[PDB]
């Protein structure tokens, strides 16, 4: 089923006596991508990553997996902007706070909470026609309030965001043998050429310049900080 | 201790917040340096008007960086509130997920795996504008010090602001206490008074927790991209963080004449702009962080505080003020109304006595007692209070007052919703007027006194007594019927076909004015009877007609009560007070609330039967209350607390009132205590005799 | 002996005769501000802002203002300065942890604390 539908994503794009179809499929593309990657993020955080029997790969992080190689062009710049997305509020400073959570050791465990959160339905229609309690009723959604700490939240988002740039990177990776690895092998391939591959590239590294500047000062200054300390106690009584 | 870090968060906020605010007060002293600290501080900088422009300019740079994180944060949270509450109108409140819930209620009920994810796919959904249908996760309540750093923020603009600084007719305009910052007004004419301004249509939406929106309509604003590419003129819709910071970031001679100008933006600023822009957030941010957030000087969640800080301002003032004077007076009451009436205006005279004008009389405490009638303290007095205002608020005729210094139909009568009462002027006899300045002074009286006087009044009697200007809103209050008509008269008047409908009325400047203010007709204008009503005129025919038909009539009543109201409350306290606070305050809620009742309860007991019994008792207590009738349940309260209405808010009640349980007896019927408000119950074996014996208690009058 | 040093600090910035002194005047002042600045955000944030009394002004807190109005063309600067540095941490989201602790009602208490300091 999932080759069926790459297949029939790579024809509608790889089309052009059709006018104004390759656009169409480029954005449907996006929209099938960005949903792969919700499903793909929400899996990996609920899970743990044990290093135990190297299995490395379960059955639908594997199919995620197989959609992002077969659609790697647009497949990483859509990974790309879920990572954006999770990192933000832990470089801006707004995480809402969340409880610690334990993580699935198994697979057939992280399918619920990912059942409960997928398989939900939209609000029906109308039919016819710390002071949080001091919030008014309207409103009460908007105010909360086992331990509830920003830092945890944090910490969670931080590590999607890892989980999303480890896969951006392996796609990349990837990139250089995509003809012997992804094209032969996988029925439904994308056709790469050199320039696209450099685009892409340049796209990742504009997209990742944002974070990479923000760890770097954090982290110059705390090295700073501790390489002053050691200096002072070496100095010191 | 607890160790978070949102404590930090917040704390580094507050201290930032200090240092801006010292910055706003040392800009705002350039333009007055060489008169408020170069003459007076022996050293001093000398400072010119170039130096003074560069300095402006490097405030601004260094302080563009914290703007561009406060406007990302306040646009997205603000686009996310707004989504919910077009979610609310839109959705089913029968679903789990609407927002107006119980189960939203955060206080009487996932797990933290559910709870992450949510977030999570929250986050990553409103990144690319996919988040329909699903009401986003956000705490607002984690937000404080974003808080701090708006409030900061605010001041410093509206510091230098300052350092700046139908027919249009200013009656027409909303006023103040119905207009919202920012915002500008819903237009008087094309929207129905059912949703132009609710709180006329069903004047029972006035409750302590009340959101201006319901009362006074939902204000709409001049946004988005219509003739508007600036940046912040465009309204705020995206919900992630990452468009609300590309938006704000992608834009790119004598010294007392500085006339400092913000553009922080690269167009000028208004906080009244900002203020509107980020409702919602400001709300919410005013609710939740008051005690914290509302405390440092030139708070805008107080200068925007809602009932509650006014109310708790008002009561505290009151307490201050009565307490600075010794003087204590009270008075003899006995039922008989006639006898009431006159030995009321009688005492309230000589309570004026012995002192000739000025200054306003203050008393600490009223003890009002009764003929072949024993009892004395609080309850007595608010007792004297209801009886009072019912005796006032009867339509009957009313007794001679022709000993005043030694006039027939009652005072009040209800001209459009049922309860709502304003003063019907006589012959204007010097008789008449010292009762209505007798009425006004005890509705001060009860003001200080921390009860509830219950003369019901109308809203615009409510402004002439405060002191504010009347708009034709509060018209709207008056009688919804003809209101709507004059209304439907001015949109007919804007229709091609105006002429000859008004040719076809003939309508002239005259008004037929019934029994209910003195009958006949009255010339609006001089010769205007013979001057017909035309469209070119129907705003000013309008106009004259609604402020006559409830201002002019008048005039010695609403006059004379304004005296009545401040020989005894000095001026300063009746600003920063509007008509609703003066209803809920004085007044107390029209409706008596099984919730607000349970919210201050507490239940004794003296029979020494088991635990199980006592609860069982009190359940049954409160599903008679809840299955119990709002005339039953306005006896109930009056049996109780002496009173027909529940103040404002927990606080007001002296005593806090409370129920206990007596020993078991089917032949007593259930006592209470005034002074105290405590309520005693005999523990009845039988629900229908509990029953019974709960109504012909509540019965007696 | 504020207003004296003052004096000093106002009467060296305005210097033309001797060379290479306006400059050792900002600097010195500089620095001075800054010491200013710390001490006043301490004592500003040990204590609260009661509305009772109408106060808004201890003697240190008021002996800190006369010195931020004095030099003020630096003073504003300085403050924007340790603002920007206080601001930082929470807009980064890199905020060390602290526990929570009550505001001082007077002013001997926020002595005491400072004075530790």
């Amino acid at each position: 089923l999932l080759d069926t539908l790459l297949g029939t994503l790579v024809k509608e794009l790889q089309n052009k006596y059709t006018p104004g179809r390759r656009e169409e499929a480029i954005a449907v593309t996006m929209r099938f991508l960005r949903s792969v990657a919700r499903v793909f993020v929400i899996l990996s955080v609920e899970m743990a990553s044990s290093k135990k029997k190297n299995n490395f790969i379960p059955q639908p992080i594997g199919k995620c997996k197989r959609v992002f190689q077969a659609l790697l062009p647009y497949a990483v710049e859509e990974l790309c902007n879920v990572a954006e997305s999770l990192i933000v509020p832990v470089r801006m400073g707004i995480a809402r706070p969340t409880a610690p959570f334990t993580l699935a050791s198994t697979s057939i465990d992280a399918m619920q909470g990912s059942e409960e959160l997928f398989s939900v339905e939209p609000l029906p229609p109308r039919p016819s026609s710390n002071g949080a309690a001091q919030a008014p009723r309207s409103m009460q959604w908007a105010v909360r309030n086992n331990a509830s700490s920003y830092l945890t939240s944090a910490s969670s988002l931080a590590r999607a965001y890892s989980i999303v740039i480890r896969q951006i990177s392996d796609l990349m990776g990837l990139i250089p043998k995509y003809n012997h690895l992804v094209y032969s092998q996988i029925p439904a391939a994308v056709k790469l050429t050199y320039q696209d591959a450099v685009n892409l590239q340049n796209y990742v590294e504009e997209k990742l310049i944002p974070t990479w500047n923000w760890m770097v000062s954090i982290m110059d200054s705390t090295e700073a900080q501790l390489r002053y300390g050691s200096a002072l106690a070496s100095a010191g009584d | 201790n607890a160790s978070s870090y949102l404590t930090s968060a917040s704390s580094l906020a507050r201290a930032y917040s200090i240092v801006i605010r010292q910055i706003s007060d040392l800009m705002g002293l350039i333009p007055k340096y060489n008169h408020l600290v170069y003459s007076q501080i022996p050293a001093a900088v000398k400072l010119t008007y170039q130096d003074a422009v560069n300095l402006q300019n490097y405030v601004e740079e260094k302080l563009i960086p914290t703007w561009n994180w406060m406007v990302s944060i306040m646009d997205s949270t603000e686009a996310q509130l707004r989504y919910g509450s077009a979610l609310a109108s839109a959705g089913d409140p029968g679903h789990p997920n609407h927002p107006l819930h119980a189960s939203q209620n955060s206080a009487r009920r996932m797990s933290a795996r559910g709870d992450f994810l949510n977030y999570a796919l929250s986050l990553m959904r409103s990144h690319n504008d996919e988040h329909s249908d699903v009401l986003p996760v956000l705490d607002v309540c984690s937000l404080k010090h974003v808080a701090y750093v708006f409030q900061a923020l605010i001041y410093w603009i509206k510091a230098m602001n300052q350092q700046t600084t139908g027919q249009n007719h200013p009656f027409f305009r909303r006023s103040d206490s119905m207009t919202f910052l920012g915002c500008i007004p819903p237009n008087p004419f094309e929207v129905p008074l059912a949703e132009a301004i609710p709180l006329a249509d069903q004047p029972h939406l006035l409750q302590p927790n009340a959101r201006k929106e319901d009362l006074f309509g939902r204000p709409s604003q001049g946004l988005y991209s219509s003739s508007a590419s600036s940046g912040k003129c465009l309204m705020e819709v995206t919900v992630d963080r990452n468009c609300l910071e590309v938006l704000p970031t992608k834009m790119s001679p004598p010294l007392t004449s500085f006339r400092p100008q913000c553009s922080f933006m690269g167009m000028v600023i208004s906080h009244d702009m900002l203020l509107g822009r980020w409702r919602l957030s400001l709300e919410l941010f005013g609710r939740v962080f008051m005690e914290d957030v509302g405390a440092e000087p030139g708070s805008i969640l107080t200068e925007l505080g809602g009932f509650e800080v006014k109310e708790s301002k008002f009561r505290r003032e009151m307490e201050k003020l009565r307490n600075q004077q010794s003087r204590d007076l009270s008075l003899e009451v006995d039922r008989d109304r006639d006898l009431l009436i006159q030995q009321t205006m009688r005492q309230l005279n000589n309570h004026f006595g012995r002192r000739c004008a000025t200054t306003p009389m203050a008393v600490h405490r009223v003890k009002v007692t009764f003929k072949d009638e024993p009892g004395e303290g609080s309850g007595v007095a608010r007792s004297f209070y209801t009886a009072i205002a019912q005796a006032f608020l009867s339509n009957e005729k009313l007794p001679n007052l022709e000993c005043i210094q030694n006039d027939n139909a009652p005072l009040f009568y209800q001209p459009g919703k049922r309860g709502f009462y304003t003063p019907r002027p006589g012959k204007n006899t010097e008789a008449r007027l010292n009762c209505f300045r007798n009425i006004g002074r005890i509705l001060g009286l009860c003001l200080l006194q921390n009860e509830l006087c219950p003369i019901t009044l109308n809203r615009h009697v409510i402004k002439v007594l405060l002191g504010r200007k009347v708009n034709w809103h509060d018209f709207a209050f008056f009688d919804p019927v003809m209101y709507e008509s004059l209304r439907q008269l001015i949109l007919a008047s804007q229709s091609s076909d105006a002429d000859a409908v008004f040719s076809a009325m003939d309508l002239a400047f005259a008004i037929d004015l019934c029994k209910e203010e003195g009958g006949g007709q009255v010339e609006l204008i001089p010769n205007g009877v013979n001057i017909p009503v035309t469209p070119q005129n129907v705003y000013e025919y309008v106009r004259k007609y609604a402020e006559h038909r409830m201002l002019v009539v008048a005039e010695q009543p609403l006059h004379a009560m304004r005296k009545g109201l401040l020989d005894v409350l000095p001026k300063n306290s009746l600003e920063d007070l509007t008509a609703e606070d003066f209803r809920l305050l004085v007044n107390g809620c029209g409706e008596v609330n099984v919730q607000m009742l349970i919210s201050f309860t507490s239940f004794n007991d003296e029979s020494g039967e088991n635990a199980e019994k006592l609860l069982q008792f009190k359940r049954w207590f409160w599903s008679i209350v809840e299955k119990m009738s709002m005339t039953e349940r306005q006896d109930l309260v009056y049996f109780w607390t002496s009173s027909p209405s529940l103040p404002a808010s927990e606080e007001g009640f002296q005593p806090m009132p409370s129920i206990t349980i007596r020993p078991p007896d089917d032949q007593h019927l259930p006592t209470a205590n005034t002074c105290i408000s405590r309520l005693y119950v005999p523990l009845y074996s039988s629900k229908q005799i509990l029953k019974q014996k709960l109504l012909l208690a509540i019965k007696t009058k």
